[PDB]
């Protein structure tokens, strides 16, 4: 247990027993380097909070909230995993509140879209899921044999501990139905609902129009039709006030978290203005701390190990 | 064809709109509401002046306000009409759409429209104020390219209040001879800081806690307030402000 706190000290976050566990498990598999253990079968590493464990972190300013804080990470989702760096594919576990464990692991692709995929209630069914994945595309006799006997481990090791290797667990079913919106990126928004509906109202716009008034807005030919092209922009966001003045927090979260999520720079300003009072105002002090800091410098290379 | 009214009414109609009477002149004659400027030097645009400003709430950040202009509204016909009888006459803010101001200076506030409510208004159909200007403010719906809007202080004959903890659209029928609601807010202006302009109540800032809670789930932020009958409002002052926002992107 003792190593458990210099982990969570420096996120100031609480990691699941499965990030703790896995850790042995790789250390099982390469004592010398633990984090590169699935790294020439699978292409993952273990980074992020691993690289804490794995004792990467005495050689150093440093700023965790960004460390392995790729370019579409809401501050709902901490990696702890990398793959392809073609697709900059990695993963990270999804917490809806600071306050809580994660309520499972996510899936992104940096360089393709900003949508964050369910991938099982656990980092070893998200290896796992992956593992089954890339076997299906190796033709090499070699990997394939070094792959099937590791299967054989963690189903075991999973079997061993209780942890469920489905892509969609019970909790996950159970989660999604206090999902009070998807966002652009599909993963959901849950906030605390009273007995009268507040807590989350709708955009005046459906996802497509949302994402059709921002192409007119990155595509306008000069700051003259931009400033124009704001107006349904800044309408949105006067209802987002009159929702906060009557406790629908998740009204500006939803829009703040679109708009980051399209992921153009003409968008940091509003979204800035959004997100951290839609975090403070829900109690997620946190996360808002996390997204001002990943606006103020939100880069396409993010290991701050460098 | 030349204008007779002082130059800040006069830049105030060009605002809200678009012979032997000038058009400017003729608009005004046409609204049937004394509008009277103010000088900025003057004891009413201090008091007013300080009441925009310690009333900005804490959660309308992206924004600040400057108070350009401050003009006097007497309309005619509504010193009369009002309930002079009932107390709780306090000095409240409404905000509305700059395309609004002619309906408004013309015709006195009106109730919510007898039209569609879409789910319904969230305390039925009143007129609506508030005792924080910036929940007012944003109700004017200024942007980076218009950032001029206006904000009504009217008298309000409160009366007996019916106070509400959380939404409801039937709040109407439930009055049940008290004479408004008030929608209970964390934070409001506090009576240690109340005070007096030409006999009406400015409910003055800094915000504080005002010790409500819901026992139930969610408190909102700020009061509210509504009356459901145009003879308990009493314009008093008209603020011309400049939104001053924060980087647009
Ligand atoms: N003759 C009249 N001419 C032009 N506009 C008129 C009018 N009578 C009412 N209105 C305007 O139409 C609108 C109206 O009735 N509505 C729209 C708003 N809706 C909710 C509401 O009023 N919320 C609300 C709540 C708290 C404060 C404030 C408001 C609005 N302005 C504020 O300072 C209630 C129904 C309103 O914004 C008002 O300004």
């Amino acid at each position: 247990h003792h190593l458990r706190k210099e982990v969570e000290n420096h996120y100031k976050l609480s990691l699941p027993e499965d990030f703790y566990h896995f850790w042995k498990f790789c250390e099982e598999l390469d004592p010398e380097k633990p984090s590169d253990s699935l790294s020439a079968s699978l292409g993952l590493q273990l980074v992020g909070p691993y690289d804490i464990l794995a004792g990467k972190h005495k050689t150093k300013g440093l700023n965790f909230n960004l460390h392995w804080r790729f370019y579409y990470d809401p501050p709902e989702f901490q990696t702890i995993i990398i793959g392809d760096n073609k697709t900059q594919y990695h993963m990270g576990y999804f917490r809806d509140s600071p306050d809580e464990f994660p309520v499972y692991v996510g899936i992104n692709e940096a360089k393709k879209n900003c949508i964050i995929v369910p991938n099982g209630d656990n980092v070893f069914a998200a290896v796992k899921l992956f593992l089954t994945k890339k076997l299906k595309e190796i033709t090499d006799k070699k990997k394939i044999n070094l792959l099937k006997n590791i299967d054989e481990k963690l189903t075991e090791a999973a079997r061993e501990l209780g942890y469920s290797l489905e892509q969609r667990t019970v909790k996950m079913k159970q989660r999604d139905k206090k999902v009070v919106t998807k966002t652009f990126h599909g993963a959901g928004l849950v906030v605390p609902v009273d007995k009268n509906d507040v807590g989350y109202r709708e955009l005046p716009e459906t996802d497509a129009d949302l994402k059709r008034i921002c192409k007119t807005i990155v595509e306008a030919a000069s700051d003259e039709e931009r400033l124009k092209a704001f107006a349904p922009i800044q309408e949105m966001m006067t209802f987002v006030q009159f929702a906060n003045d009557e406790c629908d927090y998740g009204m500006g979260l939803e829009l703040g978290m679109d708009l980051f999520c399209y992921g153009s720079h003409y968008f940091h300003k509003v979204a800035g203005q959004l997100l951290p009072l839609a975090y403070n105002l829900l109690k997620r002090n946190l996360f808002a701390e996390i997204i001002e800091e990943h606006l103020a410098n939100r880069s396409q290379e993010n290991i701050d190990q460098l | 064809p030349e204008s007779q009214l002082d130059l800040r009414v006069q830049e105030l109609i060009k605002l809200i709109c678009n012979s032997p009477e000038h058009p400017l002149d003729q608009h005004y004659r046409n609204l049937h509401c004394a509008l009277r400027p103010l000088d900025h030097e003057s004891y009413e645009f201090k008091v007013i002046s300080q009441y925009l400003q310690s009333t900005h709430a804490p959660t309308h950040s992206d924004y600040t306000m400057t108070l350009l202009d401050l003009f006097e509204v007497e309309k005619d016909g509504e010193k009369e009409a009002f309930r002079e009888d009932l107390h709780n006459r306090m000095l409240l803010w409404h905000g509305s759409r700059m395309s609004n101001w002619v309906g408004i200076l013309s015709h006195g506030l009106r109730i919510a429209p007898p039209e569609a409510p879409i789910t319904g208004y969230m305390f039925g159909k009143g007129i609506y104020f508030a005792d924080m200007s910036s929940k007012s403010a944003n109700y004017c719906f200024a942007s980076r390219l218009k950032n001029t809007g206006l904000l009504l202080l009217s008298e309000v004959a409160l009366g007996q209040c019916n106070e509400l903890l959380e939404a409801n659209p039937k709040a109407e029928g439930l009055l049940q001879g008290k004479h408004s609601t008030k929608g209970l807010g964390k934070m409001a202006p506090s009576s240690a800081h109340f005070v007096t302009l030409n006999g009406s109540t400015v409910p003055l800032g800094p915000a504080s806690d005002t010790g409500i809670l819901n026992p139930d789930g969610y408190t909102l932020n700020y009061n509210e307030y509504i009356v459901y009958n145009p003879n308990q409002v009493r314009m008093r002052y008209l603020l011309k402000v400049q939104f001053n926002f924060l980087q647009l992107w």
